[PDB]
C-alpha cells in the first residue's frame, strides 16, 4: 500500500513537474528569441558605424 | 522665382527630398511640391534644405518648383471636427467635403507647465465592469492600454467611447466627453469598419478619427498622433474634456524608426533611434486636467502599446509605461480562455485615477483590487490541497472571475454595475452554478430594472451609497437568488 | 557694442551660427536669438572652424531661419543663487516658471563648474536613518554621500523618492533642492501642491526647499543642462553657506539620455548602443560636483531609470560606482506585491560594516543576507519540483526567508492610496533588534502573512493574533 | 615657419584640430595658448589631431598651439612614495613639489625575452584564501575580476596594508612598495582609501596615480602607463612594486572616448581595433628582471569588471589572455559568508606554488583539488541521499576548510599564522568542532601559540620551510589547544 501510495505520489509530483518545466520554458523560449534578435541586431549597428567613416 | 520663397529640387530618394534655395524658410515649415505633396522642412544648411516628404517619393522630381507656406506643420481644429475622419494633416477623407475649423494649431505644441494643472478626480466612465472597479481612470489621467496582438485593446478604448453616449446627449456641458481616436498604421478597411460601428451605436456625432493607414508615408503616421492632439487640445483649452486614443504607438515608433534610419541616425536598443522615448513623453504630456485658473478643460490619453508574446520589458513598452499614469494590461492566456476584457488585475494599474473613482464603486469593489490579485495566490498553488478554508476564496475568486466577463459592445452605467459587485464581493453567488453567472446579470438587472428603479435611480443620483441602500439592495439580491 | 553672429544651419537641438568678426564666444557660453514669443538661449557646444560655432538649442527651433540674428552673453547659463530662490520653482535658464514675479536674487552663478579638486574632498561615514526598513538594515545610506534609485518603469522610484522626502526632508535642518529631469510634469505639480500643504514650502514666508524643473515636454536641451542648474543652487548652499544641502534628483538618467538626442547631430561617431562617446565624461562633469566638501555637505537621492529593465545598460551601469548606496528596485520583487520593491540583494552600501553600524547590526545583516541567499540559490528546484524535494535543513531555512522576505515590505505614508494602510515608519535600532529574533527562530509557528505590509517585532505579533481566530 | 607652433582649425568634446605643428612627431605633449595640455595623436596631410588633457572650454578656433618636443612622460622616484598625483605626475595632494629622480616616458617597450627570470618570490597578500590558494609571485600579472561590490578592491588593498611587515625594515630585497592607480573612480573614494592607508601608516611606502570619474579621457587613459613608469623605477633599480590597476575596464572606455572623437574607425562594441594591444602592452611591463638587471619586480594586479557576471565579455577576454591567472570574485558567493568571494575552482595562479613560502606549500598540500572534490560532492547531496563514512568526511572537512578561509577586511595575516590554521584544517583538528565555531577557534588558537608555542611561529617566520621537527611541535601543539 505505502508503495503504491508512493506511486501515485511520484506520478503526481512528476505530473505537477512537466507542468511547472514547461512554464520555464515559455519564459526561456522567448526571453531566447529576444537576446537571439537583440545579438544580431547589435552586431548590425557595430557593422554599420564601422561602414560609414 | 525668389531664392528666399521658392526652391529647386536637387536630389529625392528615401522620403527625404534636397532643396536649394528657400531662403526664408523656418524650420519645420510646410512646403508645397509642383504635385500638390506637402513636406516639412527638417534639417535646414549652407546652400540647400532637407525635406522630409508627407507622401510617395515618386510624387517629386528633381528639378521641381517647391513653394513655401509660411506655416509651420499645423492642423485645424475646432467643435466643426466632430463626426469628421480626416488625415494627419487634417485634409477630410469621409467625402463629407471642406473641414469647418475654428482655426489651425501647430503639430508639435508645448504642454501645459507645472503651474497650469490641477489633480484629476473626475470619472471617465468605461463602462467596463473591470476597468471601473479595479483600474479607474480619471478625466486628465494618461492610462496606457498594453497587451499583445488581437487581445481586445482596441475594444477597451472602443467601448470606452460608445459608452460616452450616456452624458454627451445631455444638458450638462460638463460630464460630456468628446472623443479623438487615432489610427496609426491600421488597415485601411478596419478603421472605415470601426467608424461604422460609431455610427450605428450614434457615437460618431461626438468623436473624431484621425487616420495615417498601413500604406501612407511613414511621416504622416509619424505625424498623425500630434496633429491628434492639437485637435483633442482645442476642447482642454475651451473648458471641456476631450479624450484621446492613440492606436496604436507601436506602430508610430515603428513609423519614426522608418523615417529615422532613412535619415541616417544612430540605431540604438532594437534599431530605435536615440530619442523614441522624446517623441511619445512630448506626446502624452499634453494630456492635462487643467487648473480652474485655466478653465478646467481636461485632455485623457489611452494610448495602446502591442507587445510580443507577453514581454513588458521591451524598449517602448517600458518607455510608454514611464510617461503614462498607469496600465491596463489585457492577457493572451486569459483572452484565449474567456475572460474578456481580459484584464490582467495583478499586472494593471492606475496611478492617479485613485481621485476619480465613482465612490459606489469605491465602496462595493473595496479591496476587490487585492483580493482578485490574491485570489490569483491560491489558484496558482491549489493546482495541492483540497482545504475548506481555501475554496471559498477559490469560489469567491471563481465567481467573480465569471462577474467581470463582459460582452463587446455592451457598456453599463454605474447603476448597473454596483449590484452587481455587492451580488459578488458578498458572496450571494456562491451557491449558483458557474455556467449560470452569465444568465443571472441579464436576469438579475432585468429583475432590478422591473421592481427597483427607485434605488437605481438613487445610485445615479448620488454617485455614493447610503446605508440605508445597501441595507435595501441586501434584500433585492438575496429575494432573486432563490428563485 | 555687443557681439552679434547669425544662423547658418538649422537641425533639431542643433543650431550653427556664424560669427563675422574674428572674435567667437566661448565654448559654453549662452547665445540668444529674439523670438516673437520671448527668447530662445542656445549654448555654443564646439568651434567648427570657418568662423562658426556649434550650438545646442535650450527650447524648440521652430521658427528659426538661417540668417537669424544671434547674440553672445559673454557667459555660460546663469542661475539666481540664494536664498531668494526657496519657494520658487525655476527653469533650466534660471527664469521663475511659477508666475511669482521675478526672483530677486543679490546673484547670478553660472551653471558649469568645476568639480572640487581632491584636496577639497572630507570623507565621513554617518548613517543617515530614513525609517525604510531594508535600507537602515541591509544598505544604509550616508549623510553627505550619493544615494541611488535604481528601478524599471514603474517599479516604484518616484514614490520611494517621495518617502525619502517625506521622512528627512521636513524636518532636517539644512535646505533641499528638487530637480525634475525628463519626468512628469503633472508629477511636478504634485510635489508643489505638497510641498505648500505640508509647510515645507511657504509661499508667505520662509521656505525649506528651492524648485527647478525640465521635465519629459521638454528638448534634449533642457533636459541636459536643468541638472545643473538645480546642482549650481545647490552648490552655493553648500559652498557660500556651509549648509547641509538636501538633493533630490528624478530622473538623473533623463539627462545621459538628452545627451545621446544630440550627439549625432552633434556629428559623433556612435558609441555602444547608440550612446554618446563621452557618456562617462559627462557623468563625472556632474557627479563630481554633487560632493560633500571641507565647507559643506550634499546628502543626494536620485533616481535612475533602467531602460528595458537592463542594469548593464551604458546609463545606469555607468551611474553605479557614482554612489555611496544604492537600492536596486526590482520588478519580480514588485510583482509579488512586496514594497518598496527593494532587492535585499543586489542593493549595496558602503556603510555596511561594523566600525559604523555596529557589529550586531552588521552580524544580523549579513545572517539576513545569508537566509535570504539560500532561498535564491535554490529557485529553480523550489519552482520544478517544489518544497518537498528539499532537505530539512533548507526547506526550514527557506521557510525563514519567505517570512524575513515579506518582513521588508513596509508600508510608505505616500503610498497610502495603495496599501490602505497607516504608513509605518520604523527605527534603525527596532529593525535590528525585530530581524535579529527572527533570525533566532522563535517566530516559526508563525504563518507568514502576518510579516507582510507591517512595522517592527510587535506589529508581527498585532497580526497573528487578529488572524488565528 | 609653421613648424613649431600651430593654429586651431576646430575644436569641442575634448579635441583640438591644430593646423601647421609641421615638425611634431607623433604622441608628443602639445601647449595650449589658453593654459591647457594636450598630445598629438593623429598625423594628416592637411592638421593635427589632439586630445586635451582637461577642459576645451577655454580653446578657440584660430588660437596657438605649442610644440614640447617631448614624447609624453612622468617625473620618477622614490621621491613620489606616499604622495597622490595626477596622471601626468602633478601634485594633486596639494603638498606642494614632487622631487624627481628622473623622467620615464609613458609608453615603455617591456623587457625582453632575454632581460628576465622566473618568478620565485612571494608577494605576500595575508589573505588566507589567496595566499594558500592563488599565490602571487613576484614579477606576476594576477587580474582581479568580478562583479561591482565584490570585493576587487578589498584584495588589492589588504595585499599593500600586508606589506608594513616588511616595508617597516631594514631589508630592502622583501620590501615591496606599491602604486595604487585609480581609473574612473570618482575623486571621494580615491580619498577614503588614502584615508584607510594612513589609518594603517601604509601610505608612506605607496603612490596614489589618480585620474578620476571628471578628469578628460585622455588622462583616464594615459594613467595606467605614466603609473607603470612611476613603478618601473624600483624594477629597475633592484627594488620591489607591485601596481593595482584599478581599474582596466574604466582605461578602456576612455580610450574608446578618445578614439571617436578622433573620429578613428570603431570596432567591436565601438572598442578601438587596438583596445587588447592597449593592455598587452601595459601589462607586459610587469616583469622579473634578470640579475644582470638587478632583480627588480614589477608585480601587476589590474581590476576587471564584468556585468552580470559574463566574462566572456569582449575587455574580460582580452585581459584573462593577458595576465598569468585570475581571482574571481562572485556576488553569490559573498553573501554565502565566503569573503573574501573567491571562486576557488575558477581562480587560478600560473606562476603557481613556484612563488609560496614552503611553509604554507606543505601544509596546503592538495587543498585546492580537495576543495574541488568538496564541490563535486555538495552537488551530489543536494539531489536529497545519505552517503557513507568517507563521503561525508570529506563533506564535513571541507566545509570548514571553506570556513577557515574565510577572513575580515583590512586584516592580512602573516604566514607563520596562517601555516597553523591551515595545517589544523588538513589534517582533521577541526571535524570535531562546530561550524559556527571556527572564527573563535582562529583567533584563540593564534594567541594560544603567540603566549605558549611562541617557538614554533618564531621559527617559521625565520626557516620559511618545514622540518619534521617542527611537524611533530605542530601536531602536539594543536592536538592540545583542541582538547580547550
Ligand atoms: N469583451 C469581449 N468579449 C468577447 N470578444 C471580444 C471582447 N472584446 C474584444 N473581443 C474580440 O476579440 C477580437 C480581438 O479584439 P480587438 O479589440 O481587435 O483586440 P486588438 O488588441 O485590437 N487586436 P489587433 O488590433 O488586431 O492587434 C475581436 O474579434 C474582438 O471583437
Ligand atoms: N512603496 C510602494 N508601496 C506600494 N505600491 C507602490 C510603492 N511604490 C510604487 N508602488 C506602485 O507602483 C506604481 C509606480 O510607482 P512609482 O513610484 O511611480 O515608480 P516609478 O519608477 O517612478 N515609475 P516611472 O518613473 O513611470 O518608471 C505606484 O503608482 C503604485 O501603484
Ligand atoms: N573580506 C571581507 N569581508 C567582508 N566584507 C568585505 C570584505 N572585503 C570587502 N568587503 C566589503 O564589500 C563591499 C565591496 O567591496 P569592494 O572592496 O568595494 O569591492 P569592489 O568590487 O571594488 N566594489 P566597486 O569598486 O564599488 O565596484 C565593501 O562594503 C567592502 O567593505
Ligand atoms: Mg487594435
Ligand atoms: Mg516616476
Ligand atoms: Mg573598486
Amino acid at each position: 500500500q505505502g508503495y503504491a501510495a508512493e506511486i501515485s505520489a511520484r506520478r503526481n509530483a512528476m505530473d505537477n513537474a512537466s507542468k511547472n518545466a514547461g512554464d520555464m520554458i515559455n519564459r526561456y523560449s522567448i526571453l531566447y528569441n529576444r537576446t537571439r534578435q537583440a545579438v544580431i541586431t547589435n552586431e548590425l549597428v557595430d557593422i554599420i558605424t564601422g561602414a560609414s567613416s | 522665382a525668389n531664392l528666399n520663397e521658392t526652391g529647386r529640387v536637387l536630389a529625392v530618394g528615401d522620403g527625404i527630398a534636397r532643396v536649394f534655395g528657400l531662403n526664408n524658410i523656418q524650420a519645420e515649415e510646410l512646403v508645397e511640391f509642383s504635385s500638390g505633396v506637402k513636406g516639412m522642412a527638417l534639417n535646414l544648411e549652407p546652400g540647400q534644405v532637407g525635406i522630409v516628404l508627407f507622401g510617395s517619393d515618386r510624387l517629386v522630381k528633381e528639378g521641381e518648383l517647391v513653394k513655401r507656406t509660411g506655416n509651420i506643420v499645423d492642423v485645424p481644429v475646432g467643435p466643426g471636427l466632430l463626426g469628421r475622419v480626416v488625415d494627419a494633416l487634417g485634409n477630410p477623407i469621409d467625402g463629407k467635403g471642406p473641414i469647418d475649423a475654428a482655426g489651425r494649431s501647430r503639430a508639435q505644441v508645448k504642454a501645459p507647465g507645472i503651474l497650469p494643472r490641477r489633480s484629476v478626480h473626475e470619472p471617465v466612465q468605461t463602462g467596463l465592469k473591470a476597468v471601473d472597479a479595479l483600474v479607474p481612470i480619471g478625466r486628465g489621467q494618461r492610462e496606457l492600454i498594453i497587451g499583445d496582438r488581437q487581445t481586445g485593446k482596441t475594444a477597451v478604448a472602443l467601448d470606452t467611447i460608445l459608452n460616452q453616449k450616456r452624458w454627451n446627449n445631455g444638458s450638462d456641458e460638463s460630464k460630456k466627453l468628446y472623443c479623438v481616436y487615432v489610427a496609426v498604421g491600421q488597415k485601411r478597411s478596419t478603421v472605415a469598419q470601426l467608424v461604422q460601428t460609431l455610427e450605428q451605436h450614434d457615437a460618431m456625432k461626438y468623436s473624431i478619427i484621425v487616420a495615417a493607414t498601413a500604406s501612407e508615408a511613414a511621416p504622416l503616421q509619424y505625424l498623425a498622433p500630434f496633429t491628434a492632439a492639437s485637435i483633442g487640445e482645442w476642447f482642454r483649452d475651451n473648458g471641456k474634456h476631450a479624450l484621446i486614443v492613440y492606436d496604436d504607438l507601436s506602430k508610430q515608433a515603428v513609423a519614426y524608426r522608418q523615417l529615422s534610419l532613412l535619415l541616417r541616425r544612430p540605431p540604438g536598443r532594437e534599431a530605435y533611434p536615440g530619442d523614441v522615448f522624446y517623441l511619445h513623453s512630448r506626446l502624452l504630456e499634453r494630456a492635462a486636467k487643467l487648473s480652474e485658473k485655466e478653465g478646467s478643460g481636461s485632455l485623457t490619453a489611452l494610448p495602446v502599446i502591442e507587445t510580443q508574446g507577453g514581454d513588458v520589458s521591451a524598449y517602448i513598452p517600458t518607455n510608454v509605461i514611464s510617461i503614462t499614469d498607469g496600465q491596463i494590461f489585457l492577457e493572451a492566456e486569459l483572452f484565449y480562455k474567456g475572460i474578456r476584457p481580459a484584464i490582467n488585475v495583478g499586472l494593471s494599474v492606475s496611478r492617479v485615477g485613485s481621485a476619480a473613482q465613482v465612490k459606489a464603486l469605491k465602496q462595493v469593489a473595496g479591496s476587490l483590487k487585492l483580493f482578485l490579485a490574491q485570489y490569483r495566490e491560491v489558484a496558482a498553488f491549489a493546482q495541492s490541497d483540497l482545504d475548506a478554508s481555501t475554496k471559498q476564496t477559490l469560489v469567491r475568486g471563481e465567481r467573480l472571475t465569471q462577474l467581470l466577463k463582459q460582452n463587446q459592445y455592451s457598456p453599463l452605467a454605474t447603476e448597473e454595475q454596483v449590484p452587481l459587485i455587492y451580488a459578488g464581493v458578498n458572496g450571494h453567488l456562491d451557491g449558483i452554478e458557474l455556467s449560470r453567472i452569465g444568465e443571472f446579470e441579464s436576469s438579475f438587472l432585468s429583475y432590478l430594472k422591473s421592481n427597483h428603479n427607485e434605488l437605481l435611480t438613487e445610485i445615479r443620483e448620488k454617485g455614493e451609497l447610503s446605508k440605508e441602500l445597501l441595507a435595501s439592495l441586501k434584500s433585492a439580491t438575496e429575494s432573486f437568488v432563490a428563485t | 557694442t555687443p557681439i552679434t553672429g547669425k544662423v547658418t544651419a538649422v537641425i533639431g537641438a542643433i543650431v550653427d551660427v556664424h560669427f563675422e568678426q574674428s572674435e567667437l564666444p566661448a565654448i559654453l557660453n549662452a547665445l540668444e536669438i529674439k523670438t516673437p514669443q520671448g527668447k530662445l538661449v542656445l549654448e555654443v557646444a564646439q568651434h567648427l572652424g570657418e568662423n562658426t560655432v556649434r550650438t545646442i538649442a535650450m527650447d524648440g527651433t521652430e521658427g528659426l531661419v538661417r540668417g537669424e540674428k544671434v547674440l553672445d552673453t559673454g557667459g555660460p547659463i546663469s542661475v539666481p543663487v540664494g536664498r531668494e530662490t526657496l519657494g520658487r520653482i525655476i527653469n533650466v535658464i534660471g527664469e521663475p516658471i511659477d508666475e511669482r514675479g521675478p526672483i530677486k536674487s543679490k546673484l547670478r552663478k553660472p551653471i558649469h563648474a568645476d568639480p572640487p579638486s581632491f584636496a577639497e574632498q572630507s570623507t565621513s561615514a554617518e548613517i543617515l536613518e530614513t525609517g525604510i526598513k531594508v535600507v537602515d538594515l541591509l544598505a544604509p545610506y550616508a549623510r553627505g554621500g550619493k544615494i541611488g534609485l535604481f528601478g524599471g518603469a514603474g517599479v516604484g522610484k518616484t514614490v520611494f523618492i517621495q518617502e525619502l522626502i517625506n521622512n528627512i526632508a521636513k524636518a532636517h535642518g539644512g535646505f533641499s533642492v528638487f530637480t525634475g529631469v525628463g519626468e512628469r510634469t503633472r508629477e511636478g505639480n504634485d510635489l508643489y501642491r505638497e510641498m505648500k500643504e505640508t509647510g515645507v514650502i511657504n509661499l508667505e514666508g520662509e521656505s525649506k526647499v528651492a524648485l527647478v524643473f525640465g521635465q519629459m515636454n521638454e528638448p534634449p536641451g533642457a533636459r541636459a543642462r536643468v541638472a545643473l542648474t538645480g546642482l549650481t543652487i545647490a552648490e552655493y548652499f553648500r559652498d557660500e553657506e556651509g549648509q547641509d544641502v538636501l538633493l533630490f534628483i528624478d530622473n538623473i538618467f533623463r539627462f545621459t539620455q538628452a545627451g545621446s538626442e544630440v550627439s549625432a547631430l552633434l556629428g559623433r561617431i556612435p558609441s555602444a548602443f547608440g550612446y554618446q562617446p563621452t557618456l562617462a565624461t559627462d557623468m563625472g562633469l556632474l557627479q563630481e560636483r554633487i560632493t560633500t566638501t571641507k565647507k559643506g555637505s550634499v546628502t543626494s537621492v536620485q533616481a535612475v531609470y533602467v531602460p528595458a529593465d537592463d542594469l548593464t545598460d551604458p546609463a545606469p551601469a555607468t551611474t553605479f560606482a557614482h554612489l555611496d548606496a544604492t537600492t536596486v528596485l526590482s520588478r519580480g520583487i514588485s510583482e509579488l506585491g512586496i514594497y518598496p520593491a527593494v532587492d535585499p540583494l543586489d542593493s549595496k552600501s558602503r556603510l555596511l560594516d561594523a566600525a559604523v553600524v555596529g557589529q550586531e547590526h552588521y552580524d544580523v545583516a549579513s545572517k539576513v543576507q545569508e537566509t535570504l541567499q539560500t532561498y535564491k540559490s535554490l529557485q529553480d528546484i523550489i519552482a520544478i519540483l517544489g518544497m518537498d524535494e528539499l532537505s530539512e535543513q533548507d526547506k526550514l531555512t527557506v521557510e525563514r526567508a519567505r517570512k524575513i522576505q515579506r518582513f521588508l515590505s513596509q508600508p510608505f505614508a505616500v503610498a497610502e492610496v495603495f496599501t490602505g494602510i497607516p504608513g509605518k515608519l520604523v527605527r534603525l535600532k527596532d529593525t535590528v533588534a525585530s530581524f535579529k529574533a527572527v533570525l533566532e527562530g522563535k517566530y516559526d509557528n508563525i504563518p507568514e502573512h502576518a510579516f507582510y505590509m507591517v512595522g517592527g517585532i510587535e506589529d508581527v505579533v498585532a497580526k497573528a493574533e487578529k488572524l488565528a481566530a
